[PDB]
């Protein structure tokens, strides 16, 4: 009751992830669009054997515009007001109108390689509680 | 990457108290509301229980009014109790339409909170240098010391011995109440000559040029950016620096969203989607955003050489004139037709330092300004076909022989740029020639910095040109310095030398005060004056935080900023709003206007005791008990149309307020002015605009050509979208300092590789003026030999390498700076976490 | 009153990680645990869901282990991640039994948190004075500069040109790792003589007296305070200054709770509730608490004249010896019998400055110290009856003529009191003569300040007396100053003159650095050395916050403190514990032992480059990569019983640890020493204790009698309960600063009436040494003419009015200070919310 109680939700398997191709996901419910993504390098918040699998809300924390991935620069890009987020560095706003770095998922890889989300490190766009 | 780990915010209840709030920060003046409610109450997820009448148990979609980010939430004191506060963009404000920038959206978390531990740097008490360090004291004690040293020094050496640095701007750290209070103390009660402004080292206008021509620099509305055929943006990075004016008004034009409104408001002519010329030596995120919303076809980025805008504009003026792409009726009806003789020293120098440009008719100006496409190409390093196309995009008529509508926008690339007076003039020539002033879709305007909130008694005594205050201080002149709401240590020109000497002179007074008895005040005062007489300086700082120049000051007085007080200001549209107090001043801090009144009251008492009742009587008229008293004595009595404006009337009109000047009051509505110069009568004795005979004469500020010639790199300088000004609040905001713990210097990747530099490295920029430090940020879009350093930044001050060079009117030529770059150290470990990717959005 | 409005805390979940934490702060070393768990997780009300195994949906009753305050909760970085943390007093620790002081209980709230915005003042980055202000830089760059300057100066002028100020204490800002690191650097690699300690301006001991007599000052156990017939408490305010020793051990003795234990551990002698003698000129909350728990009749408050302890002790020793109220057997078997000749200049002066007192037999010391009740009552201001009763409570055999058990505890009222050496000896005299060393219910002990964590090489080169470092600096000597974890601007003696000169000398070097190019590091170093050669000082600060003395320093190195590092230290009964690292250092901050190591690495590199390979080799043996390497190179190899102690074994023992020295390791337990000297073999060559022939000679430090006679009030000084030390953490803690924004000066209300003062008034304290400020606090229990000012406080430094005066061994006599008091200002507005009521508990 003091903190938000986060579901431990199954998102995908490590086998479902192609290098540099976002897998569309929802966490912590259906209406909280995000992605899983393998980056082929060890980075902040990264899980799996290479420590390169990250999970992010993919709804701009500025005004709720769906973000889009650039494979060449490995950045989320907002076509709303031109915000750029770096999922190699914990989803830092590289430039943008958000007062938040990109809300990022707490991932756990079980033995079978099934990937789980246990929480989010920032307030998701369009909900005043990450769990609704 | 910095994460708040705030999973959940309190819901604003249905019965929350609503306050109209204008953004504290930039010119755009985005509308917000502050909702406050008791700390032990909250809102419900059901419609009847929150402020939005919406079910918040359900995800909200893009552009929702029924959401706020963590930075929009805090807990603050109100009437001496903790309340929840949310500071949210107003969806119904015509300026922003519920947009908030990275800056305005953190008003709440950059507020002072004991409960949530935000901005504990905020000053709570008067501080005095005694017993060998800064010590908190009472207002009565601090004011008595300030007045006794001030009164003695001006009595003994004249008012010329009192030096003043002060804000002249609107919004937080400015505004009509605070400009009036400081203005009345130094210009009514006294005749202070040796006063400078927050951003320039003399008491001058940024834009004497446009003003001498009879064109006030804020002459249009924000709608005109939606209605223009072409936008000409000169030395503006509007997406970073005028963010929601660009996003809410320029973008719709460039994207065609505007076409429907154009056709409704101007049938009887053709309308395509807006195009844009961007005059800026550097490719910005503004150039990128424009390309990406209107396509490269509709965007002409003129990457001029540094400080050659005047050459470009004279060539556009020449070409447009020679084609007759001009509003003949406008020129004949509304501009000066009488020929007038060039000054003797023309074209090298004006008739005087006071008047560096020659005002004249259309025809005299064209022949004066006359420059070939070939020559501008040589100077600007543009291609002929770029300049000719720029001419066509401004001048060439639309299908039915109809006038092309052009909004001309400029800011500090021009104003802090080469030959301020002439460049400003050359740009006004283009808007005048094409009848793009006082018409829909037109204007030749500053895009602005702070909001505006200026009302002061006459400054006639100050002179033109006015005193170069920094040179007086560096040269060992003046006895007492009052500093209000500026920090020269981070933001003045020639800042390295300024600091060298400012420290020595304040150190002399510090040593004297450490060695003298404080509890016997008269002996303390005499030790101060004796130290001043050896070449010392007594410094008083009025601020909201411990400043960098404040580390040299002997007295600090704590100010209350916008939101802790009622504050009135207007935006780059002249849109006047009341920011309604929603919270308490921290500790004993008090509004600047009431500090001025209190210092005035103390000056009166001290001067009476010294036995000069006549001088003491000049310090009457300062019985204000609240900021509203300052509004009524100042704006209400002295502003054009002031008699129509009160707090109550301004409150009723909300975040849309009204455009100045006010013309009347009719059933709960102040009537305003959408556009200036609609009747073609300009701000001159006879009502005619003057053109400017403004010939190119190279880099006009002393030593600039030498500095270009004798150093390897251009140190271009200015704003980051994340950083507000000198990071006075940002330096205690983990979100901003997580992004840039060091000021970035944008460098070409090939330039970095040739200099043995990698991303994050700490580098010394050095030249004739001084030295400073920054973190190398690899920028593919940067031209080779051309760097950009974030200005005014506490962890590396760009001002240290800017020279003392000004134009004849003492305008600081910050942007034309060259220096060398060497390595200090490898990337510090605290930059390892930084993103070094392009700021440019990719489709 | 400051309220956090935190009406709900995250519950520790049942799988939270447990760390053993000794309190950061005072000597008592109360046991705590740090519970951390992942952000995004929490425990529940149900027993299986929380660490307590208890239904938290029920109200907990008094003294529950299943609660914590807001001050005990925070969010910190652990291994690069944000975790919840509760730092909670350990119920199973025998030191405190789940008690936390107002200081230990705010360990969490005074930890660095980006997420909760606590202690943002914490240093994250090296800083260097360049380009007109302090600038952040890399470890490589900052260490290089410190190394190059330190190396050049030492090589041209010798090691005597290096001045060091460093902690020698335990806990946060010391401990075995940190003292060893610093010690090895300046005593092994170098032979620095011009070194002082955090609390005294020479490299001396607080208590050469007790040590020269062969009695180590920490010779008992805390249980002794439970088992004693009489506690003798000299110059200690233990409720405020040794809170949980007082509360968890003295109190049980005074209200008879320990009687059961006394009868069991010591059968065949009588036992009643403990009585207490408090020797303190000031009536403290401790005196009040004692009266309240034991009854007025079991408390003898000897409110002596300031600085007259020695007279009282000599008189008690005389009375006790004449009555034969001594342990003949203890004296004959364990103390020196062979008489010895008084030195030439006795009684006024010892044989030398090195040896102020005469070490001798029992009988010789009785005759040398000989003083009558009549004389001591005249000197001390006590009734003859109070001194007789005190001799009876100390020496008179119990029913059946069983020896009375007496614990003699002293702290800074004696140590910073008049004639340190002889007063210390006179007290030890009383304990030796009564056989109250090495036995249950006995001891003659320092009650202590910080925890203890001293291990360093030989200091023999320092000499005795050692150099008065402050007088060196004030008199223009030394070239480089390394300052570790102390702030003389707030805490040294003669602090006004110290700051005046320290500012001047550091300014000379600041001015040079500002005019020199930094990018040419060789030019910079030259400018610095040239300024040093003109009488300037280059000053390097190793700390965790921006210090007051830091405002004068050229380089600042950020340190990590207890909890962000593993740390070992022992308490007032030698109970060694490991504080297990539970969080990360803020920013690039690093443990002091590792900064010492890194600086030694940099000295070696730099001395190689300079040629001198011989001098460079001396800085080898610093390859440490974690604090445990310092522990193993220092304590493990060099401490008495070190061989038996490792982190792993200390960890196993938890917050009860073991009492040093370690005698063995067996069955997973370090075997300790409950008491020293139980075999009556003392720390001299021949194993006998010496008595001290220690006659009263009035106020012994220079100028002290002159200062008393020429000033109106005693300015007594020392600690507040709420405040930890120089308020270095407390200054960014709203709970503390809300209580005392100014240091209090306790003043008799009649004294206030006479001087025209009201509660809260800002007063100046002034005398021959300097001047300072405090807030007047009406204190009915204050004797007329006697005031008490909070020491070390940032918003009014009491040190400013202490003289340079020391005893022959350079012991600062802070407690004997006299001054005048005059109003600066009526009670400031920021003090209106304060309670001015009595600090004394009422039934
Ligand atoms: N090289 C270079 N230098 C530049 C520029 C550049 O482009 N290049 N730009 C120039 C320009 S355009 C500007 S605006 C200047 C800015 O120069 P400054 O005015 O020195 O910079 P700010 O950070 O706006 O300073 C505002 C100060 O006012 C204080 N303050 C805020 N609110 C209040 C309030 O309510 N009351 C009081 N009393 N104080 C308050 C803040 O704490 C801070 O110290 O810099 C100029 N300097
Ligand atoms: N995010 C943010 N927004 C702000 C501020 C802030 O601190 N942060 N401050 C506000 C204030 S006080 C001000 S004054 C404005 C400043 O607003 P702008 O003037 O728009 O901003 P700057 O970054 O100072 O400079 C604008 C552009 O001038 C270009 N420039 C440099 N030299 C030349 C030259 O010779 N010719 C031309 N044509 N361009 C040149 C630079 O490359 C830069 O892109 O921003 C305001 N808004
Ligand atoms: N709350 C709190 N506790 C602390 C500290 C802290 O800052 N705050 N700091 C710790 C440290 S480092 C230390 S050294 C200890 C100090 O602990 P203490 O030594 O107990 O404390 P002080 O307040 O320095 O002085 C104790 C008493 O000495 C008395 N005194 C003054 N002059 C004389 C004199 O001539 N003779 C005698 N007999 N008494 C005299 C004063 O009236 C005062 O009550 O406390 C430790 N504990
Ligand atoms: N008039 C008068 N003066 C006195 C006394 C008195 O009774 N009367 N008492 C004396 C006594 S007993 C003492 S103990 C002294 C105290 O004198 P100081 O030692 O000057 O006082 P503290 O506040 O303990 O200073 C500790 C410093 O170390 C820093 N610090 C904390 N943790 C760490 C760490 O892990 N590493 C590093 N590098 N720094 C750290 C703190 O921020 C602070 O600046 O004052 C003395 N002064
Ligand atoms: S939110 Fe504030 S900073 Fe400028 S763009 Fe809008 S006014
Ligand atoms: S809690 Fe800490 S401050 Fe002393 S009394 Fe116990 S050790
Ligand atoms: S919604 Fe993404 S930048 Fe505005
Ligand atoms: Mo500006
Ligand atoms: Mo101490
Ligand atoms: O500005
Ligand atoms: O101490």
């Amino acid at each position: 009751a003091a903190g938000v109680e986060y579901p431990a939700n199954r998102l995908a398997n490590i086998s479902e992830l192609t290098l540099n191709e976002p897998l569309d996901v929802a966490y912590p419910d259906e209406d909280a669009a995000g992605v899983l993504l393998k980056l082929g390098t060890r980075v902040e918040g990264g899980v799996g054997p290479d420590g390169d699998i990250v999970g992010f809300s993919t709804i701009c924390p500025h005004k709720g515009f769906p973000l889009s991935y650039s494979a060449d620069n490995k950045t989320f890009n907002c076509p709303g007001h031109f915000s750029v987020f770096d999922p190699e560095k914990g989803g830092q706003q590289v430039w943008g109108q958000a007062t938040q770095n990109l809300p990022q998922y707490v991932l756990r890889v079980a033995d079978n390689g099934d990937i789980f989300a246990e929480g989010v490190d920032e307030l998701i766009y369009g909900r005043l509680s990450n769990v609704l | 990457a910095f994460k708040r780990h705030i999973d959940r915010l309190p819901i604003i209840p249905a019965d929350a108290k609503k306050h109209n709030v204008t953004c504290h920060f930039c010119i755009v003046g985005c509308g917000y509301h502050a909702y406050t409610w008791p700390i032990n109450k909250q809102g419900g997820t059901d419609p009847q229980n929150n402020i939005f009448g919406v079910d918040l148990s359900e995800q909200q979609q893009a552009e929702s009014d029924a959401w706020y980010s963590p930075s929009m939430y805090n807990v603050v004191k109100q009437d001496g109790r903790d309340v929840h506060v949310v500071i949210k963009p107003d969806h119904e404000c015509v300026v922003n339409s519920g947009l908030g920038s990275v800056r305005g959206a953190r008003m709440a978390e950059t507020s002072f909170s004991e409960a949530r531990n935000t901005q504990q740097q905020r000053l709570t008490d008067p501080l005095v240098w005694r017993y060998g360090q800064m010590q908190p004291t009472s207002w009565d004690d601090a004011l008595d010391l300030v007045a006794r040293v001030t009164a003695k020094i001006v009595k003994e050496k004249g008012e010329d011995a009192l030096i003043v640095s002060a804000f002249d701007h609107g919004g937080a750290g400015g505004g009509y109440e605070n400009t009036w209070g400081t203005g009345k103390l130094y210009f009514e009660a006294m005749k202070v000559k040796n006063i400078r402004i927050h951003n320039r080292p003399a008491y001058n206008s940024e834009v004497h040029g446009t003003r001498d021509m009879g064109v006030g620099e804020l002459n249009n509305c924000y709608e005109d950016a939606e209605l223009a055929d072409t936008i000409v943006a000169v030395g503006t990075n509007a997406l970073e620096t005028q963010t929601n004016y660009f996003l809410n008004h320029w973008i719709p034009n460039l994207r065609g969203e505007s076409l429907g409104k154009k056709k409704e408001l101007m049938p009887e002519e053709p309308h395509e989607a807006g195009r844009i010329i961007i005059v800026d030596p550097r490719r910005t995120v503004t150039v990128n955003a424009c390309e990406q919303t209107a396509g490269a076809d509709n965007v002409l980025h003129l990457a001029i050489n540094s400080g050659t805008d005047l050459a470009l504009f004279n060539a556009l003026f020449t070409y447009i004139a020679d084609k007759g792409w001009v509003d003949r009726d406008f020129i004949d009806k509304s501009t000066l037709r009488e020929g007038t003789a060039r000054p003797p020293l023309y074209p090298a120098r004006g008739v005087s330092e006071a008047n560096p440009g020659h005002l004249s008719s259309f025809e005299d100006a064209v022949e004066g300004c006359r420059m070939s496409i070939e020559e501008a190409a040589e100077i600007t390093g543009l291609d002929a076909a770029q300049i000719i196309k720029a001419a066509e995009w401004i001048g060439m008529p639309k299908e039915g022989g109809k006038r092309r509508r052009v909004m001309f926008g400029y800011e500090k690339g021009l104003i802090w740029g080469n030959d301020n007076y002439r460049t400003n003039g050359a740009l006004v020539n283009l808007a005048l020639a094409t009848g793009n002033i006082g018409r829909p879709g037109g204007g030749v305007v500053r895009l602005g910095g702070h909001q505006e909130g200026y009302v002061r008694p006459s400054d006639a005594h100050v002179g033109r040109p006015a005193a170069y205050v920094d040179q007086l201080l560096i040269g060992g002149q003046g006895g007492v310095h009052h500093i209000w709401g500026c920090d020269h240590y981070k933001t003045t020109l020639n800042a390295h030398e300024f600091k060298r000497v400012y420290k020595k002179r304040t150190d002399m007074v510090k040593d004297a005060m450490s060695a003298a008895p404080y509890g016997d005040r008269e002996a303390m005062v005499n030790a101060i004056v004796d130290a001043i007489n050896q070449g010392g300086l007594f410094a008083v700082n009025v601020d909201i935080i411990p400043t960098k120049i404040g580390e040299a000051c002997h007295v600090i007085l704590p100010a209350a900023t916008s939101g802790e007080m009622n504050l009135t200001s207007m935006n780059g549209e002249r849109r006047m709003r009341l920011t309604e107090r929603y919270m308490d001043p921290p500790g004993q801090s008090m509004p600047d206007c009431l500090i001025a009144a209190r210092l005035a009251n103390t000056m009166e008492r001290v001067l009476t005791e010294m036995g000069d009742v006549g001088y003491a009587a000049q310090f009457k008229g300062f019985d204000w008990q609240t900021e509203e008293d300052a509004f009524m004595d100042g704006y209400n009595k002295n502003a054009h149309g002031g008699e129509f404006v009160t707090y109550e009337r301004l409150s009723a009109m909300g975040t849309n307020g009204f455009q100045e000047p006010a013309t009347g009051f009719t059933d709960g509505k102040i009537e305003g002015t959408q556009r200036l110069y609609t009747d073609g009568v300009f701000s001159t004795d006879d009502g005619k605009a003057r053109f400017m005979d403004a010939p190119w004469r190279g880099l006009q500020a002393p030593g600039k050509q030498q500095q270009k010639d004798s150093h390897k790199y251009l140190i271009n300088n200015g704003r980051a979208n994340v950083v507000w000004q000198s990071a006075y609040l940002d330096q205690e905001n983990d979100f901003v300092m997580d992004r840039f713990p060091y000021p970035f210097i944008e460098m070409n990747p090939e330039d970095m590789a040739e200099a043995g530099l990698k991303e994050g490295d700490l580098v010394e920029i050095y030249n004739d003026a001084g030295a400073t430090q920054a973190m190398a940020y690899p920028t593919p879009t940067a031209r080779r030999g051309e760097t950009f350093m974030l200005f005014g930044f506490p962890t590396g001050v760009q001002g240290n390498v800017t020279s003392a060079g000004t134009n004849e009117l003492i305008i600081p030529n910050y942007k034309q700076t060259w220096g060398n770059i060497r390595k200090i150290s490898d990337a510090p470990r605290n930059v390892a976490h930084l993103s070094f990717k392009s700021k440019e959005y990719q489709s």
